[PDB]
């Protein structure tokens, strides 16, 4: 999703279009309003491609995307041929998750209840 | 030093407050009581960002910023060190301004001119004391402000912009943005128009007034007048400034989410 | 070079256009009501005041 | 304009007219040769 | 013809040459951004090689990045 | 009560319409004869005058309409012919320009050959406008200091061509669209590094809030000197009268400066000129000269230090290392 | 000594106060420019400022009050006189002065559009015009015209410095500080 | 015949120009949108060929 | 009821008259036009039978 | 018939031509966007098979 | 045919003549020069059978 | 001008009008050797 | 041959001359100095054939 050049001056190593900046605007904006947060609150909009003045939420935000890709991909979808046909997308796939399916447009899922320590079967 | 024709102009009366006391010109600036006033003002206020910068990093002009307190100190007069001369600083520059104003009053009113640049001048202040006065008010701390640096608060801007996704569909912030953007073209308009009349072709006569409005109306079928052109520069450049002071005023005080969803309305209209 | 690119070349050189421009307009301003009066004498600023311009006018 | 100023410019408009038309035609003829359309 | 009369030929004239230019620009630029007819391109290609049924509203990827300049 | 602010006309006077100086009228002429609208003089002139009609405006209005209709059409088609969805919509609804890796190839009709097509018509409407303009300014024996204001203007028009052109993709082009041409705006200053760091940009910044400024202040200086005849400025320009004294003097007073009442138009016409200028210059440096703005304010030191708000451990480095964008991916997976 | 006006004090810097009275002499906010004594023309070499009897294809748009035969109220709310006779802008066309005749007639005097304010910003009943620059007595000392048909740029700025000067000059406490 | 009193000819005339010239480009241009009917493309293809 | 013509100009009644007549007419044809049942350019061909009809 | 001395008839007509038209329109567009009255696609279904809105 | 000269000026109709030709002429030279095949500053000394030539 | 000027002015306009299709037509000419577009 | 200074003023077409003279002149020495191969503030003691060449294809 990177389209921010590391360089002064520009070169072959980054040829992003502005088209992919507003793909990438349009996400962002997606992952905002699944957690009730704006820019801020993962950027210094000054510069969006820097981790250092960046609050440490950005980090963690950056696992969520890596833990949706091993949910989507290993077990949501695999449950495809498992479903009946109402559950289904229009082209017959399986429903997959996004971050408001955990946030529900909170910064932390269910304002940061914790409920799975008094559950052992539940965390590996 | 005086204009050739200036001698006779400078007369007493026409102050606000004080007499002969405050009626005297400074060189070519005329000193009243406001003069007083924002000369106090203006020097505290310097003073007090040459010693914020003195206190920060750096004494390279573009990147000293004398930052507003933390919201934290709500209202309050912070520490001097953690934004209470940012809150010291914001005073004098208050004072200053409405002490320019002022005297401008002071000025026209012993040339026998109207009130109307005061007013104009005042459509800035609104501006300024809705950025650091009302929305830090109505938003309950005066680490709402924006900071004072030269590119410190270009910073601020693109957060605070960004603060709802998409400060564009911020519909007071079109509108301002349209008044600005007419306003320049206006005003190149009209300085065209007075100095293609004033200089004309080489060799021809200078023109007149109908040479103008047959202009515009040749050009776009329509002439405002020589009283309309400047009654409409006025109207755009202040109206600019206040739709500018309602767009940020709403955005926080009265709007919290991104400006795009604000157009639900429109596409949940009945028909 | 290194340290020197074109936007900082090109920014010197609209500084430097801008300054004359700016002269310019100082001189167009000085063509009313100069020269000053001063008890010590005659004064200009910097731009000097510029020469006397006459205008046209159409024949009666 | 009199009425036989109207004729002369007439004749030669109509003349200029048709022959433009011909003359798109041999093109539109030329390009079905080289790749019709239907 | 009494049309002259009731329509200045140099009025007519410039309105009809500028409806000419703006409408032989617009079919040779239809034509320069189709497949069957980009001329420029695959104009030496013979009847039976020229794309056919090419509609394809999504003919081409839309998201990529810049070619290597 | 309150004197009179010179805001609104009360009493309204009526004439025969102005016909207009006489000029040549060989490849043009003038039309209408000439109306009053009285809620027009209230602020202004009554009259909607005739207007005059040649070569250049009558070409410029055919292509900016073949423009106009293109884009119009392209709109309407993509919310399917639905004219409820057309008007509903049509802040949201753009012109696109091609693909990016079509680079400056011709692109399919559908995937922005209708972008070029419009963006052609409207450029070559623009010039033919600003011939237009250039004939009625020497028509009427006046100089030609709106004409070269206008080709500022058309200068930062032009290079939302030749940016995109050097950089090589006609993708970087604006669309044609009200909010979609505002996302272009926000996606170019994102992908370019904080637009704010570039000079040129923050010039033109100066520059438009200056004009505003002296627009602002210019509009009250006449209309405060209104009573004395200050509004007939070429008047008080080539017999300078009380209203122009007063003017000086009340600038002179407040600033320690001030012009004449010709040269204060000269500097109306240099701020308003120099806002597209510079801007346009900006647009041109950008992407071609330098790739990100905030990363040449810290080379040139325009970037004020905060404290870190995080630090990453090595591991954290290499991991928080992402991908550049590439291509959308063309098939649906079945896992 | 020339200008009809005093320094305070030996200060350099000092204000004058004019030795006369300032509304004829012309001091401060009553002076005047030394325009061409010629009247100003039209684009066809004719008499840009006219009163409307001399050019009767001028009319009142509709919808607009007749001034004529209005009573034109001064700063001391006593009525001053009447208007009889509009001059207007051929240029560029609006109304640019006011002929007033006294109450005791015997005089006719001008008055520039722009010292006139019209009852309630001219929304509700239009009965009489407000001229809060100078007062009923002053209306007599306005400087009068070589010719009743037209007037030169000299007399032009003549009577509008008049007007605009007594908003200093009128009474006394309009040149003094509030507080 | 006597509409022609009632209305200008020359003016009726060029706004039906104009009218005709919009029509005529609307209808070319929605055609040309269109699946069925993009005839630079399918032109060449026969009815049972052409898409529905 | 021929007397409406003195109250209203006939030939600004003719103009509005057309003016409101051929935009109603284009608002009605492109409504049907981007319905999925009259369509007419793509699925002009099908027969009633095979036309599309909204959901019950 | 006296309201026509105390009120204009040419402009009534006008006022009254130009809100019934507006009227009709809104109205129609309002059913249009419904699902149960949206008859350019639905109008073929019988009252039984017509949408109903959410109930309780 | 020379009678063209008295209902049009020369000076103005050769000023818009050149005007359109200047155009024209770097509109078709840019054209080109943007294509692949006729992008002849780059490719110009390939032979007509080494030239790019668009898909089938 | 008259129709005498218009006469003598149309000589010289209709030469060079050919003058410059004809080198056109050399310059296509040559372009078609070098690299032929159909 | 003289006279084309009857049919262009001397003192402004000189002045032009030397105002676009000077214009070249820096555009040219800013170009250069941008290179890579004539950068000859940093580069100007190498000989010619140290000094950098473009990427051949
Ligand atoms: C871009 C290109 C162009 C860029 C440039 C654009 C320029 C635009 C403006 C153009 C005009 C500029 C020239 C000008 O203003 O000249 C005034 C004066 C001549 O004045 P004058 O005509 O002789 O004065 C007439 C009249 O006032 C006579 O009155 P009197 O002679 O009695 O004066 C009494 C005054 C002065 O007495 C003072 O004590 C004032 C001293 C002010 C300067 C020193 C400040 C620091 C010490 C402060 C006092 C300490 C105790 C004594 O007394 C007054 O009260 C007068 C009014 C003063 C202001 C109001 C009161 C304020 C009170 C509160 C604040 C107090 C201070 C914090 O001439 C000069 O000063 C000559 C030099 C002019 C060039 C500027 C040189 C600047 C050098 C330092 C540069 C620093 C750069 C960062
Ligand atoms: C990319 C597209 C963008 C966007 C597009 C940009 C296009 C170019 C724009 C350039 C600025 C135009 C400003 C303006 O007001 O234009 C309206 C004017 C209308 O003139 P007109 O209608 O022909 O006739 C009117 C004329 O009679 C009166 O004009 P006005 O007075 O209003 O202004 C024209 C002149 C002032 O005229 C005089 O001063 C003449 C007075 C008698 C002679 C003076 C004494 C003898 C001097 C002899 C030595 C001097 C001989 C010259 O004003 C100007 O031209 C503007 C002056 C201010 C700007 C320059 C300031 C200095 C800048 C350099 C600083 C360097 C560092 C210190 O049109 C003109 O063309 C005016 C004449 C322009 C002369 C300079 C041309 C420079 C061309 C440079 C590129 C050439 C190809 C390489
Ligand atoms: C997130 C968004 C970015 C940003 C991105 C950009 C970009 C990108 C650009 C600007 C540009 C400008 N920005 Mg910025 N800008 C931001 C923040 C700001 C802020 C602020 C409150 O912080 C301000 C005050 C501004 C202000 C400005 C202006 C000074 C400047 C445009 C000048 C102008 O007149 O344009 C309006 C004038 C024109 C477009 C001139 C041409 C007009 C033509 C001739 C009109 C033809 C009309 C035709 C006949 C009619 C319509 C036809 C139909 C289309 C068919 N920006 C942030 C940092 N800004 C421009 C610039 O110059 O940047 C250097 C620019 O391109
Ligand atoms: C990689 C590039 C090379 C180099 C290659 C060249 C080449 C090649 C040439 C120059 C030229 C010049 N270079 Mg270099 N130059 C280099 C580095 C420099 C450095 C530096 C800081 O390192 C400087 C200060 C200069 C300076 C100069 C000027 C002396 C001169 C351009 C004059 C001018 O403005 O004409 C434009 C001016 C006008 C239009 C108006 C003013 C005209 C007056 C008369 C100029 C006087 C200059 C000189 C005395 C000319 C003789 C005049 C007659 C005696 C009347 N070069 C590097 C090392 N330079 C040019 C030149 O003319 O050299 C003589 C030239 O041909
Ligand atoms: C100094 C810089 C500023 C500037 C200057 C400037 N602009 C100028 C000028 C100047 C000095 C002119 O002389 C020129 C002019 O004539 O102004 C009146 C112009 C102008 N600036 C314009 C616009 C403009 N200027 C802008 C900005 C600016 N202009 C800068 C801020 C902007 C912005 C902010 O984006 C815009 C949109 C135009 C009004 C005009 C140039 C007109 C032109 O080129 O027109 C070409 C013609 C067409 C495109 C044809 C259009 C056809 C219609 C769209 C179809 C009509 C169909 C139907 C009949 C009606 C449908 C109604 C709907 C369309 C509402
Ligand atoms: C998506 O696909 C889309 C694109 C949408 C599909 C498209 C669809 C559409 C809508 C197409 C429209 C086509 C159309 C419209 O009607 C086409 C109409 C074309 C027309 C009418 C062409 C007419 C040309 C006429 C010419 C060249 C005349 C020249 C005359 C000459 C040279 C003589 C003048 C010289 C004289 C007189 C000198 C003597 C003077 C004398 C003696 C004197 O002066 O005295
Ligand atoms: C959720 O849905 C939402 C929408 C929100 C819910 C909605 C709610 C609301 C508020 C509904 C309101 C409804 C309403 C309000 O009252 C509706 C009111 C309707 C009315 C009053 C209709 C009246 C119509 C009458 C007409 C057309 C008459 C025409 C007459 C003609 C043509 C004859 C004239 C010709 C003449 C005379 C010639 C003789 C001339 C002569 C002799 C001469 O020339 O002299
Ligand atoms: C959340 O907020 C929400 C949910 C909204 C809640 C809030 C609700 C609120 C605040 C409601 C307020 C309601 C209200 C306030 O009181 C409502 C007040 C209503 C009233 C007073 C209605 C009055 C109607 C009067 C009519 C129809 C009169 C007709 C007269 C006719 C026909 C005769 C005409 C005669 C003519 C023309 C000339 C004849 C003479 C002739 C010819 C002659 O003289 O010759
Ligand atoms: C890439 O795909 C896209 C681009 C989209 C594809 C589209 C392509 C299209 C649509 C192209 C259109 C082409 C076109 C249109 O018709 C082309 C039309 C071309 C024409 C007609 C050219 C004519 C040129 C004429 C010239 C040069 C004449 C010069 C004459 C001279 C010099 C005479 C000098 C002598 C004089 C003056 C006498 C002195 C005066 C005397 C003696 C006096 O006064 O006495
Ligand atoms: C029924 O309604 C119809 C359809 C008949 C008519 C209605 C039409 C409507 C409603 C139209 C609405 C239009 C709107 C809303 C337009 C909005 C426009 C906006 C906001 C535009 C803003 C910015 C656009 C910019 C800056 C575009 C710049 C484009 C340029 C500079 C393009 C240049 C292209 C060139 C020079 C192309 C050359 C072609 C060649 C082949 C030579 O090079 C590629
Ligand atoms: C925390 C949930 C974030 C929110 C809120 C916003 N962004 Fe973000 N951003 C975040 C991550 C984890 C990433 C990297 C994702 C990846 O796959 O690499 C980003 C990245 C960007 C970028 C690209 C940076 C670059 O170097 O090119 C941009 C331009 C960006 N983000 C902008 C942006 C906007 C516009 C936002 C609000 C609408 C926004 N971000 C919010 C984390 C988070
Ligand atoms: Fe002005």
């Amino acid at each position: 999703a990177r389209v921010v050049t590391r360089d002064v001056a520009p070169s072959n190593a980054n040829r992003s279009s502005v088209k992919q900046t507003e793909w990438t605007y349009a996400l962002m904006i997606s992952q905002s309003r699944s957690l009730g947060v704006n820019c801020t609150y993962c950027h210094n909009t000054r510069q969006f491609a820097s981790w250092k003045e960046a609050p440490p939420a950005r980090v963690t935000a950056y696992h969520g995307i890596l833990m949706l890709r091993d949910v989507n991909q290993n077990y949501l979808s695999p449950l495809q041929p498992v479903y009946p046909s109402v559950r289904l997308g229009t082209q017959g796939d399986a429903p997959k998750a996004q971050c408001v399916t955990c946030h529900n447009g909170n910064y932390k899922p269910l304002y940061g209840a914790q409920m799975v320590k008094d559950y052992p079967a539940l965390w590996g | 030093a005086m204009l050739s024709f200036e001698k006779k102009y400078r007369v007493r009366g026409g102050t606000l407050i004080g007499g002969d006391l405050f009626d005297f010109w400074f060189g070519p600036f005329y000193v009243g009581f406001f003069g007083v006033t924002t000369i106090f003002f203006v020097t505290l206020g310097t003073l007090l960002c040459v010693w914020g910068a003195a206190m920060g990093p750096t004494w390279n002009l573009w990147q000293i910023s004398i930052a507003p307190p933390d919201l934290k100190y709500g209202l309050g007069l912070a520490p001097l060190r953690e934004g209470g001369l940012w809150q010291i600083i914001t005073l004098c520059a208050l004072g200053a301004f409405g002490s320019w104003a002022l005297r401008q009053a002071e000025i026209s009113r012993k040339l026998g001119m109207g009130m109307h640049i005061p007013w104009a001048y005042g459509g800035a202040v609104l501006a300024y004391a809705t950025l650091v006065v009302i929305r830090p008010m109505l938003l309950g701390a005066w680490g709402h402000g924006f900071p004072y640096g030269i590119f410190s608060h270009l910073d601020w801007v693109s957060n605070v912009g960004y603060q709802y996704l998409h400060f564009h569909y911020n519909p007071a912030h079109m509108i301002a943005v349209t008044f600005f953007f007419t306003n320049c073209l206006a005003l190149a308009m009209h300085g065209s128009l007075i100095l293609s009349v004033t200089n004309p072709k080489k060799g021809t006569p200078v023109g007149t007034s109908e040479t103008e409005n047959v202009f515009f109306r040749d050009l776009l079928g329509y002439s405002i007048g020589a009283i309309g052109i400047h009654r409409l520069g006025l109207f755009l450049a202040v109206g600019a400034a206040v739709w500018s002071a309602i767009c940020i005023v709403i955005s926080g005080p009265f709007w919290t989410k991104g400006w795009p969803e604000w157009w639900n309305w429109w596409l949940n209209l009945p028909i | 070079m290194q340290y020197i690119d074109g936007a900082q070349i090109a920014l010197y050189a609209f500084w430097l256009f801008f300054f004359g421009l700016i002269i310019y307009i100082r001189r167009e301003d000085k063509r009313e009501g100069y020269p000053l009066e001063s008890p010590q004498g005659p004064r200009e600023g910097w731009p000097a005041m510029p020469e006397k311009k006459t205008y046209i006018h159409r024949p009666t | 304009m009199t009425e036989d100023e109207a004729r002369r410019f007439h004749g030669y408009f109509v003349t200029g007219t048709l022959g433009y038309i011909i003359v798109a035609a041999v093109a539109h003829f030329l390009a079905w040769q080289w790749r019709p359309w239907f | 013809h009494r049309i002259w009369l009731m329509f200045d030929p140099r009025r007519v004239m410039v309105a009809m040459v500028g409806f000419l230019a703006v409408l032989a620009l617009v079919i040779h630029f239809i034509l320069l951004s189709s497949q069957r007819y980009s001329w420029i391109e695959n104009g030496t290609l013979s009847a039976a090689q020229a794309p056919v049924g090419a509609s394809a509203p999504a003919a081409a990827a839309e998201m990529s990045p810049l070619p290597p300049g | 009560m309150l004197e009179y602010q010179n805001l609104f006309t009360r009493v309204q006077v009526r004439t025969v319409p102005e016909a207009g100086i006489e000029i040549d009228e060989s490849t043009g002429t003038r039309y209408g004869t000439g109306t009053f609208s009285y809620l027009a003089g209230k602020f202004g002139d009554a009259q909607i005058g005739p207007i005059y009609l040649g070569w250049a405006g009558v070409l410029s209005l055919i292509f900016g309409f073949m423009a106009f209709e293109i884009i119009g059409l392209n709109m309407w088609a993509s919310v399917g012919w639905d004219p409820v969805e057309f008007i509903r919509q049509l802040p949201w609804l753009a012109l696109e320009p091609p693909p990016p890796q079509y680079g400056l190839r011709v692109p399919p009709l559908a995937q922005g050959g209708w972008y070029l097509m419009a963006g052609f018509f409207l450029t070559i409407s623009i010039l033919l406008w600003w011939v237009r303009v250039y004939r009625r300014a020497r028509a009427l024996n006046m100089g030609t200091h709106l004409p070269w204001a206008f080709a500022s203007a058309i200068f930062l028009y032009s290079t939302f061509f030749f940016q995109p052109l050097l950089v090589g993709s006609w993708s970087e082009m604006v669309p044609f669209g009200i909010f979609p041409h505002l996302d272009w705006t926000s996606a170019f200053s994102i992908r370019y590094g904080n637009l704010y760091y570039n000079p040129f940009h923050a010039l033109s910044i100066a520059f438009l809030y200056g004009s505003a400024v002296l627009f602002a202040m210019h509009g009250a200086t006449i209309l405060a000197v209104a009573r004395l005849g200050g509004e007939r400025e070429i008047e008080q320009i080539t017999d300078r009268g009380t209203a122009a004294e007063r003017s000086m003097l009340f600038w002179r007073w407040t600033m320690g400066f001030n012009a004449t009442m010709e040269s204060i138009h000269r500097w109306s016409w240099w701020f308003a000129v120099l806002t597209t200028f510079s801007g346009g210059i900006g647009i041109l440096l950008t992407g071609t000269v330098v790739d990100n703005w905030y990363l040449w304010g810290v080379k040139h030191g325009l970037v004020a230090p905060y404290p870190a708000q995080n630090t990453l451990t090595e591991e954290q480095q290499q991991l928080l290392r992402g991908r550049y964008q590439g291509t959308a991916p063309d098939s649906f997976p079945s896992y | 000594s020339d200008i009809k006006a005093v320094p305070a004090d030996s200060y350099n810097g000092s204000a004058l106060i004019p030795t006369g009275d300032p509304m004829i002499d012309g001091v401060g906010p009553s002076s005047w420019a030394n325009r061409s004594d010629t009247p100003d023309m039209t684009f066809h070499n004719t008499a840009k400022i006219v009163p409307m009897r001399l050019d009767p294809t001028y009319s009142i748009a509709k919808g607009d009050p007749d001034p004529r035969g209005l009573p034109v109220v001064a700063a001391d709310k006593q009525v001053a006189g009447t208007v009889i006779e509009l001059w207007v802008n051929r240029a560029e066309p609006q109304v640019t002065y006011y002929e007033v005749q006294l109450t005791g007639s015997e005089r006719r005097v001008m008055l520039p559009a722009g010292f006139v304010q019209w009852p309630n910003f001219g929304l509700w009943g239009n009965d009489k015009l407000l001229v809060k620059a100078i007062t009923a007595a002053q209306f007599a000392n306005v400087p009068a015209l070589k010719r009743d048909d037209q007037i030169t740029l000299l007399e032009e700025d003549m009577v509008c410095a008049y007007y605009a000067g007594g908003h200093l000059y009128a009474m006394a406490e309009r040149s003094e500080p509030i507080i």
